[PDB]
């Protein structure tokens, strides 16, 4: 039920 | 890089009443980087099995943690928090004062 | 009221002590609802409130990639430990409509790059962050972030608030009192206490004859009690005899009306 965001490499 | 020294507050969850079970808190905030050592002390001695919150930070990027344990205050027992951090040359001890 | 959902992610390198630790904590307002810690090994993401492991696992790897790249952008040695922090999420009004989204990063405690309020453009702090900016512009990353913040974030915040309405939408007012502590024959401390409140936002001030005493007031950081609620105090040093000229003022969302308190 947590929906974190896909991250992108800096 | 930037280092920021911890602010420390030591306090009880509920208003203190001698002989009544409570929680002793040490709240460390405003620090950077995140590595920090925190002990709760009863009459000078490290309390075992102290729990703590999950590492998080404020919107200014400084970290904070709460360390906590059950305790039953008495008139004669002394409580404190001991904190070390890269910004501190020696551990800092803050005594529990039930008026702060 | 208005509400926020925010994730706070920390990645920290530790040369010689394994791969960088990644921790992600999610909050609705001042209530934690999830934690993911790469060092736990215990069942992946842990609920932290009664109301996708894969994304968290992939985010761990992405944050380690980022740390590698940042060390390079700053010409840093492989010997030091460095910190990358991220905050992202959305703010909604009382009707559940998007107020604004957030997605920003800091490296070694300094702001690095942020998604602008338009959700389309980036602000880069320095020439290293400009490299990230160019990369993200080339890959159209802001469009992906905008879709998450306007869609997923707002939708899930609305669902959480409804499921958790008895706690998340309940503001608990402070319990308040004023204490008096002589310091000498000539002066005493008045300390205005606020206990047991939620959410954490509060205003506590002292006035003397109706004038703010901002410079003369000691205000401690708002602190957690451990039972969901928060605590704060504000203190002023006053001349003996003049205590009734001082008033403590408290504003908080759980109060029907603001409080004015004096000693006794």
């Amino acid at each position: 039920r947590a929906f974190p965001k896909k991250k992108y490499c800096l | 890089m930037i280092q920021r020294t911890p602010k420390i507050q030591v306090y009880s969850r509920h208003p203190a009443e001698n002989g009544k079970s409570n929680f002793l808190n040490c709240y460390v905030s405003g620090f950077h980087p995140s590595d920090i050592e925190v002990d709760l002390l009863k009459n000078g001695e490290r309390i075992e099995k102290v729990e703590h919150s999950d590492l998080s930070f404020s919107k200014d990027w400084s970290f904070y943690l709460l360390y906590y344990t059950e305790f039953t205050p008495t008139e004669k027992d002394e409580y404190a928090c001991r904190v070390n951090h890269v910004t501190l040359s020696q551990p800092k001890i803050v005594k529990w004062d039930r008026d702060m | 009221g208005s509400h926020s959902m925010r994730y706070f992610d920390t990645a920290m390198s530790r040369p010689g002590r394994g791969e960088p630790r990644f921790i992600s904590v999610g909050y609705v307002d001042d209530t934690q609802f999830v934690r993911f810690d790469s060092d736990a090994a215990s069942p992946r993401e842990e609920p932290r409130a009664p109301w996708n492991t894969q994304i968290f696992k992939t985010n761990t790897q992405t944050d380690r990639c980022s740390l590698r790249n940042l060390r390079g952008y700053y010409n840093q040695s492989e010997a030091g430990s460095h910190t990358l922090q991220s905050m992202y999420g959305c703010d909604v009004g009382p009707d559940g409509r998007l107020l604004r989204g957030h997605n920003q990063y800091a490296y070694d405690g300094k702001d690095y790059i942020a998604l602008n309020e338009d959700l389309r453009s980036w602000t880069a702090a320095d020439t290293a962050a400009q490299i990230t900016q160019r990369k993200w512009e080339a890959a159209r990353v802001a469009e992906q972030d905008r879709a998450y913040l306007e869609g997923t974030c707002v939708e899930w915040l609305r669902r959480y608030l409804e499921n958790g309405k008895d706690t998340l939408e309940r503001a608990d007012p402070p319990k308040t009192h004023v204490t008096h502590h002589p310091i000498s024959d000539h002066e005493a401390t008045l300390r205005c206490w606020a206990l047991g409140f939620y959410p954490a936002e509060i205003t506590l001030t002292w006035q003397r004859d109706g004038e703010d005493q901002t410079q003369d007031t000691e205000l401690v950081e708002t602190r957690p009690a451990g039972d969901r609620t928060f605590q704060k105090w504000a203190a002023v040093v006053v001349p003996s005899g003049e205590e009734q000229r001082y008033t403590c003022h408290v504003q908080h969302e759980g109060l029907p009306k603001p409080l004015t308190l004096r000693w006794e």
